[PDB]
């Protein structure tokens, strides 16, 4: 029983809309285009927020011959630590970083940043796939049909799916408060006041 | 002919438009390589785009080549890991799905055959797959007896041994005049 | 999956309205032009507030020959520092500044002001694009059809989108209360009270 | 045994019959090659026909071979540039079409595997690539000696490097009797 | 990566179980090789069996490894000789048959690609063929002017000829002291 595929997700979205399942995706003669665009848009909307499975740490960026930083096509957000660079303030603009404080598009040295990428469908994990599918189906039905009872049922299912996805994310990636900013290499032992008293 | 791959050596720097003739299924199934660099599909900062409103369909880079005679390759690779059709129960079977499955299988077979031909291909008059005027390389230095020789091995220090020399040619044409050649190690002579 | 483009946004607005998708954007024969107009209007409305990605600090402004300050066609707001300029306070009027204390349109030297710019669709970051898309879709649907339950649904989606956008902005910019007004260079270490106790 | 090819060295000149064992779909898919020369299919001005009346099936030529020990090749090839069966909407499905499509796909895969095997294989005695004792040609000259050394580059006058000869086997076998060896290149023996 | 094969260099004699990750359709499609010997499938007298209960699945040998560092290869091969599903009229078509056919075709294509890549592929660094640090073996004795050279042909007696010698490197260290060289064939040092 392998992981969910794109065709299975499209079939689930159509079924939640209330139509008959479709055979394939290629050269379809049905709603495959609408299902595909809905799934892609919801995937992008979920990914652009930034989670633990699509974020890189302390990645180096290299400038071009004109001292200008150009991002890739699928870079959603770029964060620069303030304390490390007290004289430079950057904000993403289109596909180039912008030196907000000095009002320049040029830099003096390479940077160490942490960026969030948007991933293709094939590379997503299972819980992300589930949440994406359910949210896309709800959005498509709400925009297309607009009935009442179907909207209620989709609302309940979406709430349950969001709860499950958030719980899975947090138990996988073990967020903590003592460690503080994650860019610091872990000095924490998280010793357990619940065990060693005997 | 090359079914689904066109390799072109760029004539001049600054050129951006290239053409192709093979059929395809999706605009995302076409890959372009520029001297080992991989270019992502899309529009905008994406460094190449596809154009289909003109026959033949043509691709367009988003930045001209720095120097001329830089190899540019266009190759079509359909899906190999994921099938394009997955039959689900309760649907209305239409001929379009079957035709698409047939087309996908045919295109995969064509691409594999073209890749095999692009590799070393049989020399019909002899039999060993000929390299067809290419420099086979990336073979490590010989390890066993029958292992072939490489440049860094045949020009390596210490490769001189006591077997492979012959006679009948050695003359002054390359012997260093200033070299101090040992008289005893040199040959004999009778002065009548 | 790249960042949202203009054609994708237009198609999304049309789909939210509930009408078939369009093929391109040039030489079309539908409501795509009205969707474009709504997108532009909502973009202007959102950008005229002043956020992290479209504000320039410490910017220096230059005067013309007649001792006047002229502003570009896409300048939304300017702020001068009261502490830095005690005897002169300015308020924007059209494309020129007015020294409201001295009742003159003319200044004596140059100014160092903070400037907010209205940007084109290309330079906008992802979260701003998403918020703009959803808001424009809701407003256009209300303007065209005029329902009430549809407005309720779009209000729910807009509230969710605004929450996501605000969270993204406050995670990106890293605002603070200790630092005070940001025109002063950061002397704060924000030394962590939590970790370094072992 | 190759699935869909058979190479025959003619026992004697004048023969016109050759047998083959593999199955097929259409007789137009059978290609006959002689001396790396392709012959068309048909009758009269053509060179060969196919006889399927007997078992095993055999192919017959319209003219005997000029000389004995002549290379004759018969290999199957399915339609690569066009699907054999297309599905039309509004009719009754038949199992024959599905069986034909499956057969075509299987035969194409078989033929491709046979081509790869007749090309480059991996010996199951050592695990290294093998050539089954054939001859390699049409190899470009090695600009870097990483490539397998070409015998033209080996035997070309002056192409041999000074390090390619490994001193140690000096005898009188190959020095020409009338060779005017440069006199200032050897000393004299210590004659007592 | 390789799609449907795994090659293991064993690390301890006496081991029995080795893990594998790829997918399969039927258990009888799995093949095991021990030191270049294909291993039969079964139980008891048969030397290995498949355990599909633990994740990741692994194959167990009935007899322990005699000596360590013995190569074991697990590779999947689908039935290249017969289709896995046969269609007969009067049977209600179900998605299982169509999915089985699609999986068979895709797996065959994947295995063919794997074999082509494992063989002599093309090094993408310069677009030239590569052996990937292997040894070419079982090449016939070169004859034509453009073949490759073999160690046997280079080292057989008399392989080097007079034209195969370029002067300048008659090293004195390797010159034989006991060699019998006639004075007629020798040079004449000009002792002032």
């Amino acid at each position: 029983a392998a992981r969910t595929s794109f065709l299975d997700a499209v079939n689930r979205v159509l079924q939640m809309l209330g139509e008959a399942p479709v055979n394939s995706l290629q050269g379809q003669f049905g709603l495959a285009k609408q299902a595909e665009v809905a799934l892609n848009d919801v995937s992008r909307t979920i990914q652009t927020e930034g989670w633990s499975f699509n974020t890189d740490l302390e990645k180096k960026l290299e400038r071009n011959s004109s001292n200008e930083i150009e991002l890739s096509s699928n870079v959603s957000r770029v964060v620069v630590d303030n304390l490390e660079y007290p004289d430079i303030d950057v904000v993403q603009r289109g596909d180039k970083l912008y030196d907000r404080k000095n009002n320049r598009y040029t830099f003096d040295e390479d940077l160490i940043v942490d960026m969030t990428t948007i991933l293709e469908w094939d590379l997503l994990p299972e819980h992300a796939r589930q949440y994406i599918t359910i949210k896309a189906g709800r959005q498509l039905q709400e925009a297309i049909i607009g009935s009442a009872e179907l909207t209620k049922l989709n609302l309940t299912q979406e709430v349950e799916a969001r709860s499950a996805f958030l719980e899975e994310e947090t138990t996988k990636s073990e967020h903590s408060m003592l460690r503080g900013h994650l860019n610091r290499t872990s000095p924490v032992n998280t010793y357990i006041p619940s065990r060693t008293l005997e | 002919m090359a079914f689904a791959q066109r390799i072109i050596t760029s004539n001049s720097a600054g050129d951006q438009e290239f053409t192709f003739t093979f059929d395809y299924i999706k605009e995302e199934h076409i890959k372009v390589f520029v001297n080992f660099v991989e270019k992502a599909q899309g529009t905008g900062s994406n460094e190449f785009q596809v154009i289909t409103n003109t026959t033949p369909k043509k691709i367009s880079l988003n930045t001209g080549l720095s120097a001329d005679n830089t190899r540019v390759e266009i190759r079509r690779v359909s899906s190999l890991s994921t099938p394009l059709v997955d039959f689900a129960d309760g649907s209305t079977l239409t001929a379009a799905d079957l035709d698409t499955a047939e087309k996908q299988s045919l295109f995969i077979d064509q691409e594999l055959d073209d890749a095999l031909k692009q590799g070393i291909s049989i020399d019909t008059s002899t039999g060993v797959p000929t390299l067809n005027s290419q420099r086979l390389s990336n073979v490590s230095d010989p390890v066993n007896a029958q292992d072939a020789v490489t440049k860094a091995y045949l020009e390596r220090s210490g490769s001189i041994t006591s077997t492979q020399i012959l006679n009948g040619t050695i003359v002054d044409a390359d012997i260093n005049a200033s070299a101090a050649i040992a008289k005893s190690k040199l040959a004999a002579l009778n002065i009548v």
